[PDB]
């Protein structure tokens, strides 16, 4: 199904069942359905911690570098996975969301202390 | 960021501003 | 196996293309605005909220040039958004203007010129984008010398950055596997990566145009 | 103020003309407009060139409007604009030339400096300084103060109207301030520096009362704040200049009155919050004014003569020399306009000849 324009993208295709998500990392045309036809499978991502308390992420780095070199784009969740792996730099919003979380918990710690002080 | 660049953004978004945030904590706080 | 020709499809295809060139809407129709509701009467679509204040205060480019001899060829025009965002001079030097003669005040049309963005001038003239925006100001003649005065600051920019942690470890592990014993750090060359500001004038020649469908 | 040799219309009436009937050209243009085709600059040139009565002046005005709203509006030539003003003065239609000049956007009448003087001088001869002032405000809106002759005539009309004027609307202070500043920056003499001071004072008052946007919006003025500050910088420059340059007391009194009126007594902020506003710098200005006012009086750099009287003297001295240079350029334009016009007549002939030969073969 030739699309009008478009391009290849490395993104997450959702699998699994209800309440049990599992992602396949695929290179596919951006206009294709999320879970439909793809060009190549480049890895997988299990977001649920396993018995060892680990989130397993498989990355076919050789083929990921190939498809980026062929003009493939990256979805935002995929960019953050590569940042966590050390393959890319940390995404600007992973850094900013971390700072927001620090300011949020710095206010809660301050509110908690003010309440105990009043007590 | 410098003070002139913050003034530039306060003019660009005059009327739709939040409170200016400072540097974040150096580490992640924890609930006592 | 020989597909039956579809003549009505080809016929309609040419008739549509013809009617789109003979009934094409003009700039005075597409880019008109109702300053009370801030909507375009051609499509009835409202403008984004962040443009409302400027639409009531600033002028379109051809509103300035329609008042000048030869429609202001050779004059310098800057934008209010550039004046607020950058301290270095940003302006167009006009070289050609095609006014929309169908406008009652000749306040619509196209323009070409040479770009000087943040003190750096381009080599060739090209078409100007955002000519219909309410954002343009004319540089007075007695202010051109002081307005264009600029001293290039030293481009003391970084030349190389490290690789990400994992990529670095794999590049080094590959060296040692091939017998290389160098201790030099892998480095990404970012000199060739010239980062333009997001508000740099884009190529108007490659930009589309609203199709005819007046409301 | 201009000599008869400058206003003489013999050399223009001696131009090479092609006799035509206005009704014929008017019909040819009507057919072209109905077909949605472009009209030639040579056609509108002939229509304006063959005006012969005050009644035809109204017909020609209709076709200057139609040509302005045609695909070839940009090709309106200078000799057609010059001729349009000549015709209006020949058939006593100054109100028509002024109407199209005020509505330049609708008619495309952008005269050169020489043509501006002919129209503005005509109003001065009849002592109609109300209309002569409207011409000055159009010279300013077009920024056509590049010729010394236009600078002197404008300053003469401005000072003549300011002496009698007492009540100012903020739209008038703006127009008077800009009309005084541009020719003043070009004159490097006492009358020039006093006009800069007078202009900056009126503009500085509009800045603080109406805002900075009310000064530069649709005006040939800069959008940088501090017009009262630039008025004081003139007083500083005069105090460190040759003794030939002085400042008139009438100009200094205008700035003093503005500063005292400001110090004594849409919502989009355009200035950075870290910068000092002009309203907060008024006490500093009033102090700098009294310091410079006394410094210029001890140096003997204040002039007691009035601006109108001082300008009248400057006109008698330099206007005669400026007319000689403008008349020289005017003759050069007539010759160049003659050559350019002939090339338009020939290109049309060859096109009609080429069409006849090819059309017959078809």
């Amino acid at each position: 199904k030739a699309y009008r324009g478009g391009h290849l993208t490395i993104r997450l295709a959702l699998g699994g069942c209800t309440n049990r998500p599992f992602y396949r990392i695929v290179a596919a045309h951006n206009k294709c359905p999320r879970d439909g036809r793809f060009v190549e499978q480049l890895g997988s991502y299990d977001p649920l911690p396993n018995s060892h308390g680990e989130k397993l992420v498989a990355l076919n780095l050789d083929r990921i570098r190939h498809w980026i070199g062929c003009g493939a784009h990256l979805s935002k969740p995929m960019e953050k996975l590569l940042g966590l792996a050390g393959f890319f730099p940390l995404h600007p919003m992973m850094i900013t969301n971390a700072e927001r979380l620090r300011r949020k918990r710095a206010r809660e710690v301050l509110l908690a202390s003010q309440k105990t002080d009043a007590e | 960021p410098p003070e002139r660049e913050l003034s530039r953004l306060r003019r660009l978004y005059q009327g739709h501003l939040q409170e200016e945030s400072g540097p974040p904590p150096e580490s992640m706080p924890k609930m006592p | 196996k020989k597909v039956r020709p579809r003549l009505i499809a080809e016929l309609a295809r040419r008739v549509r293309a013809l009617r789109e060139q003979l009934n094409r809407p003009r700039d005075s129709q597409l880019y008109a605005v109702d300053y009370e509701t801030l909507t375009r009467p051609f499509s009835g679509r409202r403008l984004p909220v962040r443009a409302w204040a400027d639409v009531r205060r600033e002028s379109r480019l051809l509103q300035l040039l329609g008042r000048l001899p030869l429609f202001g060829l050779g004059r310098l025009v800057t934008r209010k958004s550039w004046l607020w965002q950058h301290d270095e001079p940003c302006y167009w030097r006009l070289t050609r203007v095609r006014p929309d003669y169908t406008a009652q005040n000749l306040d619509h049309g196209k323009a070409w010129g040479i770009l000087t963005f943040k003190g750096k001038t381009e080599s060739e003239a090209r078409e100007i984008e955002h000519v219909m925006y309410h954002d343009w100001r004319l540089v007075p003649k007695h202010e051109e010398e002081a307005f264009t005065a600029f001293t290039p600051a030293p481009e003391d920019s970084l030349a190389s950055v490290p690789y990400p942690p994992l990529l670095r470890a794999m590049i080094i592990a590959e060296r040692q596997k091939n017998g290389d014993t160098s201790t030099e750090e892998p480095m990404l060359n970012v000199q060739r990566i010239r980062m333009e500001p997001w508000d740099y004038p884009a190529k108007q020649e490659d930009k589309g145009r609203a199709k005819g469908t007046p409301v | 103020l201009l000599s008869s040799a400058y206003v003489d219309s013999h050399k223009w009436e001696a131009r090479e003309k092609e006799h035509y009937c206005l009704a014929d050209l008017a019909s040819l243009m009507d057919k072209t407009f109905e077909r949605k085709l472009p009209v030639s600059s040579l056609t509108i040139s002939r229509l304006i060139d063959n005006i012969s009565s005050r009644e035809e002046i109204d017909h020609a005005e209709y076709y200057l409007y139609k040509f302005r709203h045609s695909p070839n509006c940009w090709y309106l030539r200078n000799w057609t604009i010059h001729t349009w003003i000549r015709q209006c003065l020949k058939y006593d239609a100054q109100d028509k030339a002024l109407y199209t000049l005020v509505n330049k956007v609708q008619y495309g009448i952008f005269p050169d400096n020489f043509t501006f003087n002919l129209l503005m001088d005509s109003f001065i001869k009849k002592e109609n300084y109300k209309d002569a002032l409207s011409v000055v405000f159009e010279v300013m809106m077009q920024e056509a103060f590049e010729v010394p002759s236009t600078q002197l005539l404008s300053l003469y009309v401005l000072f003549h109207c300011l002496a009698k004027k007492t009540d100012f609307s903020w739209e008038e202070e703006r127009n008077f301030g800009a009309s005084l500043l541009l020719p003043g920056l070009k004159q490097k003499n006492s009358v020039g520096f006093s006009s800069q001071l007078y202009g900056y004072a009126l503009l500085g008052k509009v800045e603080l009362q109406q805002g900075l946007r009310a000064v530069y919006h649709n005006m040939p003025l800069i959008w940088k704040p501090g017009y009262l500050d630039r008025a004081l910088q003139v007083m500083e420059k005069v105090a460190a200049s040759p003794e030939d340059i002085k400042l008139c007391r009438e100009a200094l009194d205008v700035l003093g009155a503005v500063l005292k009126a400001l110090t004594s007594a849409e919502k989009l902020v355009e200035q950075l919050d870290i910068e000092e506003t002009e309203q907060s710098k008024l006490p500093q200005y009033l102090e700098r004014f009294k310091a410079l006012h006394s410094k210029l009086q001890a140096l003997g750099k204040i002039e007691s003569e009035g601006l109108l009287s001082l300008t009248t003297q400057l006109v008698k001295e330099k206007l005669s020399t400026c007319e000689a240079e403008d008349i020289a350029t005017y003759e050069q334009n007539l010759q160049q306009w003659h050559l350019d016009l002939v090339q338009l007549i020939q290109r049309e002939q060859q096109q009609r000849e080429q069409a006849k030969q090819e059309y017959q073969a078809q």
